[PDB]
């Protein structure tokens, strides 16, 4: 109990205690409600909630019994601060279809039924705390819960497990209690009314209209209630909220255009509507539940206008008159200790950007520490620190994260360019580097003291093998950082670490794999997921790596010398296919799809191929003309197509856009004497389409003073695009002559 | 045993909890059933047609599902058509560039069935009929994402990248269902010993058997399980098998036509057979070898008995219903001279020669309904001695033809089924609905107009069709629709009680009879007879809100011979007693229009 | 196979006895039944051929 007070509204204690949670990692009642304040009301932890313990706790309740408190916490652990979490919800949902019957009880059947009656009339005053009425409550309430989702399968399987007609018997029946009505209407409104299935039997059903009047009924024995003094709160809440909610959710979908046909349906509807007015009649009902009443009168009375039900007039008149009613010392301690605090944390904010610098430039230097002529010094004058941290980074790449986490971090500072941090900063940086020691030329220079280190191997060892995401960001950030300035060194060593390498298929492996998730990701997904952020670092070191026209290294990353060959190149054009829309793009729907947020992320893509593409690489240019999905199709819609969404407000980003468009196309034509490229590019290409962009590009041209990216380049560079198209092309050739 | 190349056709067991073909049923039903009492893989089902299917490659459909969304600016929904074009053209491309190839696990691929010519595309975001938690398997004719299918391996001898061998066990993954494919338990109501297939996680393993390779494939052969007319190039007339005193009599039908070929009749379709050592193995057809018979309409095979005039001849043919007899096996033998032994070339004359007696076919010149008016079946038998010119040329028939003929069996089976339901005086709400589906479902398979969702007693046709309308009458339809029309007034229901709202539904019925009634007598004389031929039962139950009086209008409108025959002081007085009735301007119009005909 | 070639290595085979003209197959049941945690499966020939066994 002390520590279910400590843990509880405090995210900070909830974390703190859930760290050693291997003591609650046990069969117990207590345990499990001490777990549930644990992951109550917080958001991080349960997202990040490993499945083992969903998985234990669910072969916990297959096992010991069946009981509330687990089914709580699993209540608990789907929703957090508001918002559902999808993962859970999805492995709850198929442990709970893979422990069976057991696990999971439905009294859909005839004697069940009379057992459900026989446990209610068993608990009419009131739920018992612990009873098996409860246990299915809980059941329903999670499993609505959980079909809140936007899962076909989840959907379906609820539906399987409690059909219409159960409800409809249930609910319905002579006597029900409220909490049993509550979870069902619940499960309707979450299950039945909102679902992605076509069928929709709910919608073209007569059942949902016995639900309406039962609500009716219940809504009359409150009005009655409160006349009388008979309030029941049960009652009350169950009308106001989930009553309202679920008629709201099915009369406002358009999908109930057909379903009132029957003048009874209209008498229903009638009923249901003098029901509402009845309720916000009475001052009884609060301002909270008075917008919520106000809203379902509004969608209630479009919904009868648009029927053109013809409702008695007097009270007809009165619904039009509320439609447009309604349309109308301590305390100053604190406050000064946190008014210093900040004070400090912005006057120290450059302090320690000098600190982290001498440290790094001690760790660039470490011969000045020792003395002149020691062993120590002689072996830091050759290597030493450096090859030790490196040798050892790998070996504590599993004791300890972070540190591994914080070498990689200053081993990347290091190849950076220096800064300047402020005359102060500069100060103590001088007086630090006193005390403590006694352009692309440099950071090519330490680009090769870490080659001739050790760094390649390091880096390619933590790619190869790394089950941490932050440590293999890290990895590749200092492979970038490494290859930055397309350093003809580095380049050589790693494509030597490659060929010469037992491993071999790994680093390309983990490679080929990342990126089929990032297409998968985005492919699933039409801010941006952490999938895709990822993509850029990947294709910039891929970029970089073959910069300056490196032939043996294009020819590696298209295919190894391994028994096992992966392509990259191809993966990347499949990748822009997948993000561009493919062909339902291509045809002039592609500018949809691109917004602001991808489109640094295209640009990088295109650059990447058309880095591939030059030195220039036959077997790469035929790979990616003659790739099975038809990605280059794509590519030349970029230039055709002009992007109506982005050009409106961002014309600097489609230019750019357009401008490595037609350098990859003229990389993919730049050493091409046969006629297959010509073809398969002029199928695309539609030669009026390309003379009417190049002209509109040379209209366009007025719009340098706001970009950066003159459009007459651009125009130039599909000119002489087209020039070399219009060698296999006679039509092109007599259109691009001059009038 | 060889490789599942693409383009090969196979036959798909389901060993497991229920083992059995996967078949389909036949008309617009897209439900596919397996059913164990048919057969196994010993022992294969009658109906050797509905559970083919031809594996395909991958085919995308990314454009094709934004022009259905479109459908379901002008500029931009063209755009979006051609692309649906070229993105079909492409995929047909790549179909025939990829054809040949060998399948590997792991791979990908898509099941056709030949009958239907539709995919088994499986639906997920809708639940089966029978299992909710089981997400819909059905046939589509276009074909969707659904289609596609991971084979995967049910034994752990075969891994990813190895090549599928015939005769082996797999598992059938959706790409987007992801959960197999799972013969479940659940038997339909609609037929007795179906159960259904649903795509949900199970341990089923579909045995993979072979039927024909790819190369065997040309339709330039004389393949196994192909459809054919035995024409006879001496006598210029087609072979036939019908019904003609109870039982079945296999004949030469003599024609009036001018060209004989003309005579195209549905009763003288014949499926030619391959006997292979594999009772689930058909292949193209050689020179050397025996082949055997099979009769769509009626499912029976050709075959030799005891002839009792032993005439001339010895043995005569006859329908047979079993097929496992040795007295069904035939050689065929050619009239010219071919090299080797290879493949029977298709539309070539040849002979046929009985296994059993060594005995040659003949055709004879002695009619069988000799007490019959204008005799028109030449009873056919085998001679031991050999007559170089009696050849029966094998001509093709048209994809097309078949199809109507499939759909139209099935429909006829059940007309007949209610017919005899009827009969006995019970039927059940649901009987009665399904009825009333395959009457409107014949209405417009007669009609051929595309079904839009207007009025089942209101259509418009501007070319009747011919060639429907002869496959409606010959199939007996029009004796099945006559006989629910007269049937229950012998009372399950009463004329007079149509109008009260018990009998309602029937009523309705009755009408979408009277239209099947309709649609096939326009501009085709012999069914125009053949429906006048009951002209007593029409007249008797005109009057009432059955269409009777727009049907004998719509009959005599234009044929002269008819307007005479069935219009007398009887019938006119009727119509004259009935417009004193109703005093409705409709009946006097009816009367208007029977003054003058053909203006 | 191609023709009757050297057995590859590493390659599934199922055994076929000559005398008896039988198939060797697994069966499910122990021989150490008088012993706990049973290790041992019984094995034995069937007449007829099981594809699955290899
Ligand atoms: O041209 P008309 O006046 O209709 O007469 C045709 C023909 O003279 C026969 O009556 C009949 O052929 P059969 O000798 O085979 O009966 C044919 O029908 P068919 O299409 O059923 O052959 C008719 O269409």
């Amino acid at each position: 109990q002390f520590l279910q007070k400590f843990c509880a509204g405090n995210p900070g204690n909830q974390a703190l205690l859930h760290k050693h949670l291997h003591l609650f990692l046990t069969p117990g009642l207590l345990e499990a409600e001490t777990m549930q304040h644990i992951f109550l009301n917080n958001y991080q932890l349960c997202s990040e909630i490993s499945e083992p313990v969903l998985q234990h706790f669910v072969h916990l309740l297959a096992t010991h019994g069946r009981h509330v408190q687990y089914l709580d916490f699993l209540h608990t652990v789907i929703k957090a601060e508001g918002k559902y979490v999808k993962k859970c919800q999805d492995m709850i949902m198929t442990e709970l279809t893979n422990a069976g019957d057991d696990v999971v009880v439905f009294y859909n059947d005839k004697a069940s039924l009379a057992h459900l009656l026989d446990m209610m009339k068993a608990a009419r005053d009131g739920v018992e705390d612990h009873s098996p009425l409860m246990y299915h409550i809980s059941l329903v309430d999670l499993l609505a819960a959980c079909a809140e989702g936007k899962n076909v399968y989840t959907e379906i399987k609820c539906t399987s497990l409690l059909p219409l007609e159960d409800v409809v018997s249930v609910v319905t029946h002579e006597d029900c209690i409220t909490e049993v009505k509550m979870a069902y209407v619940n499960f309707v409104n979450h299950c039945y009314v909102d679902t992605e299935v076509e069928m929709k039997e709910i919608y073209t059903s007569n059942h949902i209209w016995t639900l309406f009047e039962n609500f009716t009924l219940d809504m009359a024995r409150v009005c009655s209630k409160r006349e009388k003094r008979v309030a029941d709160p049960t009652l009350e809440k169950y009308v106001l909220s989930v009553v309202l909610d679920t008629i709201n959710a099915f009369f406002s979908s358009p999908f109930s255009e057909n379903s009132t046909s029957l003048q009874t349906h209209q008498t229903i509807v009638v009923q249901l509507l003098q029901s509402t007015t009845r309720l916000l009649e009475c001052p009884w009902l609060q301002q909270q539940h008075k917008g919520s009443v106000e809203a379902c009168i509004r969608t209630l009375a479009m919904v009868a206008k648009g029927r053109a039900i013809l409702l008695p007039m007097d009270l007809d008149a009165h619904i039009s008159s509320m439609l447009s009613s309604g349309a109308s010392d301590y305390k100053n301690i604190i406050e000064k200790l946190q008014d210093i605090i900040t004070a400090l944390e912005e006057r120290l904010k450059p302090l320690v950007q000098a600190e982290l610098s001498v440290l790094v430039d001690v760790l660039h230097w470490p011969e000045l520490l020792f003395l002149e002529g020691s062993e120590a010094y002689q072996r830091c004058e050759s290597g030493g620190f450096l090859s030790k941290l490196i040798q050892h980074t790998k070996d504590l790449m599993e004791s300890e994260e972070k540190l591994c986490i914080k070498v990689l971090r200053t081993l990347q500072q290091m190849l950076l360019k220096k800064t300047k941090y402020g005359d102060r900063g500069n100060q103590l940086r001088k007086m630090l580097l006193q005390n403590y020691l006694q352009d692309w030329s440099a950071i090519a220079a330490t680009q090769c003291r870490l080659d001739k280190e050790g760094a390649t191997k390091l880096v390619c060892d933590l790619i190869t093998s790394t089950k941490n995401e932050k440590i293999f960001q890290e990895s590749i950030g200092l492979a970038i950082h490494l290859l930055d300035g397309g350093n003809t060194e580095i380049q050589k060593s790693f494509h030597n670490l490659m060929m010469s390498d037992k491993k071999s298929e790994r680093f390309f492996k983990v490679l080929h794999d990342r990126m089929k998730r990032a297409q998968q990701e985005t492919k699933s997904t039409v801010e941006m997921g952490t999938s895709v952020l990822i993509m850029q670092p990947i294709l910039r070191f891929l970029q970089l790596l073959c910069e300056n026209h490196n032939r043996d290294l294009q020819n590696f990353l298209r295919c190894q010398n391994n028994k096992t060959n992966y392509n990259l190149v191809c993966e990347t054009l499949q990748f822009l296919d997948i993000m561009c829309g493919s062909t339902t793009g291509g045809l002039g729907l592609l500018g949809l799809y691109i917004n602001e947020d991808n489109v640094g992320l295209v640009i990088q893509t295109l650059e990447t191929l058309t880095e591939y593409c030059q030195g220039p690489c036959h077997e790469n240019q035929t790979c990616i003309v003659t790739h099975e999905s038809n990605g280059i199709d794509i590519i030349t819609a970029l230039i055709l197509n002009d992007i109506s969404p982005l050009c409106k407000y961002r014309m600097d980003l489609v230019l750019q856009l357009k401008d490595n468009a037609s350098k990859l196309l003229l990389a993919l034509m730049e050493s091409r004497h046969d006629s297959e490229n010509a073809e398969r590019i002029l199928i695309s290409l539609r030669p009026q389409e390309l003379v009417d962009v190049i002209k509109k590009a040379y209209l366009q041209e007025e719009e340098r003073e706001n970009s950066e990216v003159s459009p007459r380049e651009v125009g130039h560079n599909i000119y002489i695009l087209a020039l070399q198209l219009s060698r296999h092309n006679k039509q092109l050739q007599h259109l691009l002559k001059p009038v | 045993s060889s490789f599942l190349h693409i383009g090969d056709i196979v036959s798909l067991y389901a060993e497991g909890s229920v083992n059995g073909f996967i078949s389909t049923l036949g008309l617009v039903d897209d439900r596919c059933v397996v059913e164990p009492a048919a057969g196994d893989l010993d022992n294969p089902p009658k109906k050797f047609r509905d559970c083919l299917f031809k594996v395909c490659p991958m085919n995308r459909y990314s454009a094709q599902k934004q022009y259905w969304k479109a459908k379901q600016d002008v500029v931009l929904l063209q755009k979006l058509q051609h692309a649906a074009q070229m993105e079909q053209k492409q995929n047909d491309t790549e179909n025939k560039k990829v054809h040949g190839d060998v399948v590997k696990y792991g791979s990908v691929i898509q099941l056709l069935h030949m009958k239907s010519n539709k995919y088994l595309t499986v639906n997920k975001r809708l639940p089966a009929l029978l299992e909710k938690n089981a997400m819909r398997v059905t046939l589509d004719a276009t074909g969707n994402e659904g289609s596609w299918l991971f084979i995967q391996p049910f034994w752990k001898l075969r891994s990813n990248g190895d090549n599928v061998v015939v005769g082996d066990k797999v598992i059938l993954n959706p790409v987007n269902a992801g959960q197999p494919l799972h013969a479940s338990n659940y038997e339909l109501s609609d037929n007795a010993g179906c159960k259904e297939v649903n795509s949900v996680n199970c341990n089923t393993s579909w045995k993979i058997n072979l039927f024909m390779q790819f190369r065997d494939h040309l339709e330039e052969v004389l393949k196994g399980g192909d459809v054919v007319r035995l024409f006879h190039a001496e006598q210029e007339k087609f072979l036939t098998c019908d019904e003609y005193k109870g039982k079945l009599q296999v004949f030469l039908r003599t024609t009036l036509r001018q060209s004989a070929t003309s005579a195209t009749s549905s009763n003288a379709l014949w499926e030619v057979e391959v006997v292979h050592h594999d009772p689930c193995r058909g292949g193209a057809g050689h020179w050397n070898g025996l082949y055997r018979f099979k009769h769509l309409a009626t499912g029976n095979y050709l075959a030799a008995e005891e002839n009792p005039s032993y005439e001339k001849i010895k043995y005569c043919l006859v329908a047979v219903p079993h097929g496992n007899d040795i007295a069904s096996l035939f050689e065929l033998d050619p009239t010219t001279l071919q090299k080797t032994d290879s493949f029977v070339p298709r539309n070539s004359y040849v002979r046929l020669r009985h296994l059993c007696t060594n005995t040659w076919i003949q055709s004879t010149n002695v009619p069988i309904d000799i007490e019959e008016e204008r005799p028109i079946r030449l009873m056919l038998g085998t001679c031991p001695t050999k007559e170089d010119k009696e050849a029966f040329a094998i001509v093709s028939v048209p994809v097309s033809e078949i199809r109507d003929l499939d759909f139209a069996n099935d429909a006829s089976s059940m007309l007949a089924s209610a017919v005899e339901k009827l009969n006995e005086g019970f039927i059940s709400q649901n009987d009665r609905r399904f009825v009333i589906q395959l009457l409107e479902d014949l209405v417009f398979f007669v009609s051929d107009v595309p079904n839009n969702g207007q009025n089942v007693l209101d259509i418009m046709v501007t070319k009747p069709n011919r060639e429907r309308q002869k496959l409606m009458r010959e199939q007996n339809i029009l004796k099945q629709v006559f006989g629910i029309l007269k049937a229950p007034f012998r009372p399950l229901v009463r004329l007079e009680e149509l109008s009260d709202q018990k009998n309602a539904p029937y009523q309705h019925m009755f009408r979408l009879c009277y239209r099947v009634l309709r649609h096939s007598q326009e501009d085709y004389r012999k069914n125009q007879e053949h429906i006048a031929k009951q002209f007593g039962m029409m007249q008797s139950q005109i009057g009432y809100d059955i269409l009777a009086e727009d049907t004998i209008t719509a009959l005599l409108h234009n044929n002269r011979k008819l307007l005479e025959k069935h219009i007398t002081k009887t019938e006119v007085e009727t119509f004259v007693s009935l417009v004193r009735k109703n005093r409705e301007p409709r009946f006097l119009d009816y009367l208007s229009d029977l003054c003058v005909s053909n203006h």
